[PDB]
């Protein structure tokens, strides 16, 4: 509706839609929303900034994400569970890309959590510390015969 | 159907991606009516399909539709030759479509084909060489110089978005091409190779990121040591034997 | 090596004196040979600036008669030429004017004022009767003066003006001369991979003027050997070992010949000992001096690569002991080489163990097989 009726473009609603889309990664939500916003609008504040943050998440640069994330950002205050939703995506990626992982590193990637908070996420996905946090004939013959015959022929 | 295709194209030029995709999904209709009425209409439909594929993450569907509209190099590397029946202006449009397809085509497989395309132009051949080189610095410069081609409406393509996305995928492929195959790899060798990539810190990050993608597999990454570790076979062999037989059959039949 | 023969060997005046002054400045201030011969040689000519330098300490004692005569004869010659050129500009003949420009060039050159020698040398451009002789010789001159003023850019420029010029004769060496100048420019400007291509290309069989016959053998040889990035197996084999013509130059300096035979034959220790031996002499070479450390290091890196690719696992300590060069030094060299990314050597000095690597493996071979199958299929399609 905003793309088709430009005068109605609402910055806050657009930003919330994009942020909520990010909370739904690894799904394609965030990418679909981008398909629905033209270049001019993507380049405007704070849409540009939000897309930049999303980019850090998509490219899985988690440390950079948390660093660049203005924790006290206005738009984030009303988006309930935003930070934890992001963590779910991170744990989704971690469960796929690591066999074992340093306890300190995981807490960093999850947004510099206390040991107590880290425990909450390890518990949620069933990860445990080890040494560290524990995370994780006849037919063939016939075929050859045929192939051989074909070759001979 | 032609009205739908034209309308969809208009929407795409001034229109949102998903609605156009839905129109394309309705849009396909028997080949034969189009073939009887004119040569060109089929080519236009193929071009539309290619555009949808380009909008779509997969380049496979568009690769087929474009080749049918225009001749394309086949799997098993045999030339695909298109009919010249369509009116010359239409044929020129088809050639333009083929030029567009190269972008889809490069993603589909391999490797350095421009034989159908004119030898003299460096616009496409140069791009092919840069991809072969595996170094961005040449790739980036190719975009920079042929900035004009990308632009060709300006609002419709304000930011060059698609080309940049494509280039970033293109940069990743070469690293996967080493594709591990080593049980255990020295860190320094990896650093030297990852150093070439623009970010210095990417290998600590760039290497781990690659693992997340899953194009290439890294073992022992993030280790204290710091050195990466890196029936089915029978099936593969059987597959090869099959291909050999197929080639022989075609030879005999010929 | 004896100086008499070296100085004697090079035809060029700049080599004759500039080389002596280099050897003197380059190695030891104290040694007599660089200064005595340069003194005596300068006193044979019209340049009092060089003569003045000789007069200065570390130089032969100043003589009043030598300077006054040179100086006065110069004043006279300059007046003469000035007039003659005045008159030639005013008989309206191109050849005479060209000679005057050339003669002012000669006069300035011998007088040691190089900028002017160049200017008046190229002023003969307009009055050239023909490009090939009037113009190409102008080139040879700008080339001499540019080499001596140390701008090798300009050398390449007049090399492309000369060899770009439409009339070329196969029989004439000047091809040879220009090859030598280009080679020299490349060498002065990783490995160039141009210098060697040039030097290796031909021998006139006539005096170089620009390059010592030994100089071409050594420059070609070392530049080539150090071109790992550029050099083909042929480049080691095709353009040097198999190259019969270049053999002529090579037989001139046999230590270099054996150095190359050693490298090509896989005895890199022998090769590097030759190099260590010659290093002190090669640091005396006026053109080579600046590149010596680079070329030798590159050769060492190439040798390591040859050793390094052929063995999956290496006993580094044993290699250092069995190297014929000190193990610690070898380790240090390897460490220096590695960061550059020249070597993919996986090395811990302390371990003394070195390891370089060039279902997964099985899949690799399978992949290759599939690749070939694809090509075959393509051919079949083409046939159809």
């Amino acid at each position: 509706l905003y793309q088709f009726n430009p005068a109605f473009f609402q910055t806050t609603v657009t930003a919330q839609i994009l942020l909520k889309a990010l909370t739904n990664l690894p799904h394609t939500d965030f990418t679909l929303c981008k398909c629905m916003i033209d270049q001019a609008h993507q380049e405007e504040r704070p849409i540009r900034q939000i897309l930049y943050l999303g980019d850090l998440l998509e490219t899985c640069h988690f440390q950079a994400f948390w660093q660049a994330l203005d924790e006290n950002m206005d738009l984030l205050e009303g988006i309930t569970g935003f930070e934890d939703s992001v963590r779910k995506f991170i744990c989704h990626v971690v469960g796929i890309t690591y066999q074992h992982i340093d306890r300190w590193l995981l807490a960093e990637m999850l947004g510099d959590l206390s040991d107590s908070q880290l425990k909450v996420w390890m518990s949620k996905y069933g990860w445990s510390a080890d040494e560290q946090i524990f995370i994780c004939x006849x037919x063939x013959x016939x075929x050859x015969x045929x192939x051989x015959x074909x070759x001979x022929x | 159907y032609f009205s739908l295709v034209g309308l969809l194209r208009l929407h795409s030029l001034l229109g949102d991606y998903y609605q156009a995709i839905k129109v394309l999904e309705n849009i396909e209709l028997n080949k034969k009516s189009m073939y009887s009425r004119v040569p060109e209409c089929q080519v236009t439909t193929y071009y539309y399909v290619g555009f949808a594929y380009l909008m779509m993450r997969r380049y496979q569907d568009a690769i087929r539709v474009f080749a049918n509209i225009l001749l394309y190099i086949q799997r098993t590397k045999s030339m695909f030759q298109r009919t010249t029946y369509k009116y010359e202006m239409i044929n020129k449009q088809n050639e333009q479509m083929h030029a567009l397809l190269a972008i889809a085509l490069t993603m589909y497989p391999m490797r350095i084909d421009e034989s159908i395309h004119l030898q003299l132009r460096e616009k496409y051949g140069d791009k092919m060489l840069r991809m072969q080189k595996g170094d961005p610095q040449v790739y980036e410069e190719l975009f920079s110089y042929s900035c004009p081609k990308f632009l060709s409406e300006p609002f419709l393509q304000q930011l060059k978005v698609f080309s940049d996305e494509v280039q970033q995928q293109a940069q990743l492929s070469t690293i996967r091409s080493f594709l591990k195959l080593y049980t255990t790899m020295p860190v320094a060798k990896l650093a030297g190779f990852l150093d070439l990539t623009e970010q210095e810190f990417r290998i600590q990050l760039l290497v781990f990121k690659h693992k997340m993608k899953n194009l290439v597999w890294t073992s022992g990454i993030s280790a204290l040591d710091g050195e990466f570790q890196s029936x089915x076979x029978x099936x593969x062999x059987x597959x090869x034997x099959x291909x050999x037989x197929x080639x022989x059959x075609x030879x005999x039949x010929x | 090596y004896d100086l008499t023969t070296r100085i004697a060997h090079f035809l060029d005046r700049h080599l004759v004196f500039p080389l002596l002054e280099f050897l003197s400045v380059k190695e030891i201030y104290n040694e007599k040979e660089l200064l005595q011969g340069k003194l005596d040689l300068l006193s044979d000519t019209n340049m009092v600036d060089f003569a003045m330098d000789v007069y200065k300490n570390l130089y032969s004692d100043d003589i009043p008669h030598a300077l006054r005569e040179k100086r006065t004869t110069v004043v006279a010659q300059l007046k003469q030429l000035q007039a003659e050129t005045e008159p030639i500009v005013k008989h309206g003949f191109r050849q005479e004017y060209l000679d005057t420009l050339y003669r002012y060039a000669k006069f300035q050159y011998e007088c040691g004022n190089y900028s002017g020698a160049a200017e008046y040398l190229y002023f003969f451009r307009v009055l050239v009767p023909a490009t090939d002789r009037n113009a190409l010789s102008s080139l040879w001159g700008k080339l001499a003066s540019e080499i001596l003023m140390q701008n090798w850019d300009a050398a390449m420029e007049d090399l492309t003006r000369l060899k770009e010029t439409i009339d070329n004769n196969s029989v004439s060496s000047p091809l040879q001369s220009l090859q030598q100048r280009t080679w020299l420019i490349h060498w002065s400007l990783k490995g160039r991979d141009n210098i060697i291509d040039l030097f290796l290309y031909q021998p006139q069989y006539l005096n170089a003027i620009q390059t010592m016959c030994p100089h071409i053998l050594r420059y070609l040889t070392t530049a080539v050997i150090t071109n790992k990035d550029v050099r083909k197996r042929r480049q080691v084999l095709k353009d040097l070992v198999k190259v019969i013509q270049q053999e002529s130059y090579t037989y001139k300096d046999p230590i270099t010949e054996f150095v190359e035979c050693l490298y090509v034959n896989f005895d890199f220790d022998g090769a590097q000992k030759k190099l260590r031996e010659c290093e002190s002499v090669l640091v005396n070479d006026f053109f080579l001096v600046a590149c010596l450390e680079d070329f030798i290091e590159n050769a060492r890196l190439f040798i390591f690569e040859t050793f390094c690719r052929i063995h999956q696992c290496i006993s580094i300590n044993m290699l250092a002991d069995k190297l014929n060069m000190t193990p610690e030094e070898a380790e240090r060299w390897i460490v220096n080489l590695i960061r550059n990314a020249r070597l993919d050597a996986k090395i811990d000095s302390k371990l003394g163990h070195v390891v370089m690597g060039n279902x997964x493996x099985x899949x690799x071979x399978x992949x290759x097989x599939x690749x070939x199958x694809x090509x075959x299929x393509x051919x079949x399609x083409x046939x159809x």
